[PDB]
């Protein structure tokens, strides 16, 4: 959470198994694999997600976030704040048979 | 005035008094059955007093014992069936049938000028402690009596006058004496704050919190 | 600073009022009748999160109704007949230091409540449907099928200064932020029905009213997290001969 030192509330990250469908409602994904983010005790919260394949319509897990309390503030702070996202590799990976990229064109 | 201290406030010697908690007359000769015998189901919760002390927990687990003042006025000794039918007993439903000869339901025998009857029913219940509140229903559909349950039911004291092929026309009056023996209770509850509108029920009118005085700065 | 408690779900958080000094535990620490324990019950069922406005009475969830549509938990009370739980109770609410108010979370075991009008009935479903905070009203309530709902007398004619005998924690915005109580299993019979019986009431009261300033959010967010533990139930399978 990138935003105000004076914001607090709470989050709901919650995660669907490969097969499962994503949650439509708070209280669908609440019976699910949850966590509580408190913004105000917190402000990183750090999920290692398992079973990530290939998969070469397709299954594939979902991570979703819902409100919970919303962002309440005291006088004089904005009314906006934001959340930045990041991704990483994890312990390791394999990686197996070379092919080129279908990025850039020849 | 001096400290010291106390033990005059434990749970047995609070609760455990003898107070009136029913008295009523009866005839032994008249045009209504009703009125030829006494019916009295037990309970403590019809001497507002007595209630309100009890209602101060919500478990409680007891053996009272009850003795009777009978009078009688109108020739020769006069005897009293003071019959004792306990819960899932049968009930007499008129002066002279099966149920006064059921001999399932403790029945003591007292003849006038004598010191009074008296006898001691035990805890009496299938659970481990009455319960004063119950918050619940008799059914799981919930559509039932609500905050009643049976296990806090007690039995019926009967009592009718002993007569022979055609009775005096005599009348008497009971009074009936309730105390509690070797009271235990468990979890406290705050005390009354209104006045009971039903013997049964909890139901209340709201009514202020405590009296009034001129100015919050202004004591006397 | 942050004793992250896991079970299957996270609750982050940061004192334990014990019910009576009582921690919830098995009836086999003390054939014929079998029981069989189900240790996968646990867990932090979140309930919704309820608005505490400025122009507020008050709030009470009956439990265990509150957690009769929640998961597993929901499923056992419908199968099975006769069960046993303890639950610990998470109440939070998030706020600022330029808001200020207090409140009551009080768990009060078996609160019989009066009708409306004095000498009726009502139903089940004015007492609790599922997941609802029902709300306490100022002054009388006048319709006939509701409860007495008058905030002073607690909606039971106690008088409600008094309710401090029962486990009770103060959420003094001004300082803590926090209340966790741990309620025992409590009733007079080893193990009973969880559809006929509502157990303890679980009552939240705004002693001082929320005052928040000016341009500043005008709710503050009461969230409560309960998770069942020690929850016993009854076997569904013969003895041997």
């Amino acid at each position: 959470f990138c935003g105000s030192a004076m914001a607090t509330g709470k989050f709901l990250i919650a995660y669907s198994p490969p097969g499962a469908n994503p949650p439509k409602t708070r209280k669908d994904a609440m019976l699910g694999t949850h966590i509580i983010w408190d913004i105000g005790l917190q402000s990183s919260c750090v999920l290692c997600v398992p079973w990530i394949s290939q998969t070469h319509y397709t299954s594939a897990g979902y991570v979703t976030c819902w409100y919970q309390t919303g962002m309440i503030v005291p006088p004089g702070t904005p009314n906006s704040s934001s959340i930045m996202c990041f991704a990483s590799a994890c312990n390791d990976f394999s990686v197996r048979m070379l092919r080129d990229t279908p990025f850039i064109s020849q | 005035k001096n400290y010291h201290s106390r033990s005059e406030s434990t749970v047995e010697n609070f609760l455990g008094r003898s107070a009136c908690v029913y008295m009523e007359e009866y005839k032994t000769t008249d045009n209504d059955v009703n009125k030829k015998f006494v019916a009295w189901p037990i309970n403590t919760k019809q001497m507002v007093q007595m209630r309100r002390k009890l209602e101060m927990f919500t478990y409680l687990r007891f053996d009272m014992e009850v003795t009777f003042v009978i009078t009688s006025r109108q020739m020769p000794v006069l005897t009293h069936q003071i019959m004792y039918v306990p819960p899932g007993g049968p009930i007499p439903a008129k002066v002279d049938d099966y149920a006064w000869q059921t001999s399932t339901n403790p029945s003591i025998f007292w003849t006038e000028g004598n010191a009074p009857a008296r006898m001691s029913i035990p805890f009496i219940s299938i659970g481990n402690a009455y319960s004063n509140f119950y918050d619940g229903w008799s059914n799981f559909d919930q559509r039932g009596s609500y905050g009643y349950n049976t296990l806090n039911n007690l039995g019926h004291i009967y009592v009718r006058h002993v007569s022979g092929s055609s009775p005096h026309p005599i009348t008497s009056t009971i009074r009936v004496y309730f105390k509690p023996k070797h009271t235990r209770a468990w979890v406290p509850r705050p005390p009354r704050l209104c006045q009971y509108k039903k013997a049964f029920s909890v139901d209340f009118t709201p009514t202020p919190i405590t009296d009034t005085r001129k100015d919050i700065n202004t004591v006397t | 600073r942050s004793i992250t408690l896991g079970n299957s779900t996270i609750t982050t958080q940061e004192n334990v009022v014990v019910g009576y000094g009582r921690w919830p535990t098995y009836l086999r620490d003390d054939e014929d009748q079998p029981t069989q324990p189900d240790v996968a019950t646990c867990r932090f069922y979140t309930l919704d999160s309820i608005k505490w406005e400025k122009g507020s009475v008050g709030w009470w969830w009956k439990f265990p109704e509150a957690l009769s549509d929640m998961g597993l938990f929901g499923q056992n009370m419908q199968y099975h007949y006769l069960g046993r739980a303890g639950y610990t109770i998470h109440v939070q609410c998030n706020a600022s230091k330029f808001h200020q108010g207090c409140l009551l979370v009080v768990c009060v075991p078996e609160a019989e409540m009066g009708g409306a009008v004095v000498g009726q009935a009502f139903s089940a479903t004015a007492m609790a449907n599922g997941d609802k905070a029902y709300e306490f009203t100022s002054a009388t309530q006048s319709d006939q099928t509701k409860v007495q709902t008058a905030i002073h007398n607690a909606g039971m004619g106690v008088g409600v200064g008094n309710l401090t005998i029962y486990p009770h924690q103060w959420i003094n915005l001004r300082t803590n932020n926090s209340a966790t109580i741990v309620m025992p299993y409590i009733n007079s019979v080893p193990m009973d029905n969880m559809f006929r019986h509502y157990n303890f009431t679980l009552m939240v009261i705004p002693f001082v009213k929320l005052d928040y300033a000016d341009t500043a959010s005008t709710y503050v967010p009461i969230t409560v997290t309960v998770a069942p533990m020690c929850a016993e139930y009854n076997g569904l399978r013969l003895a041997q001969a």
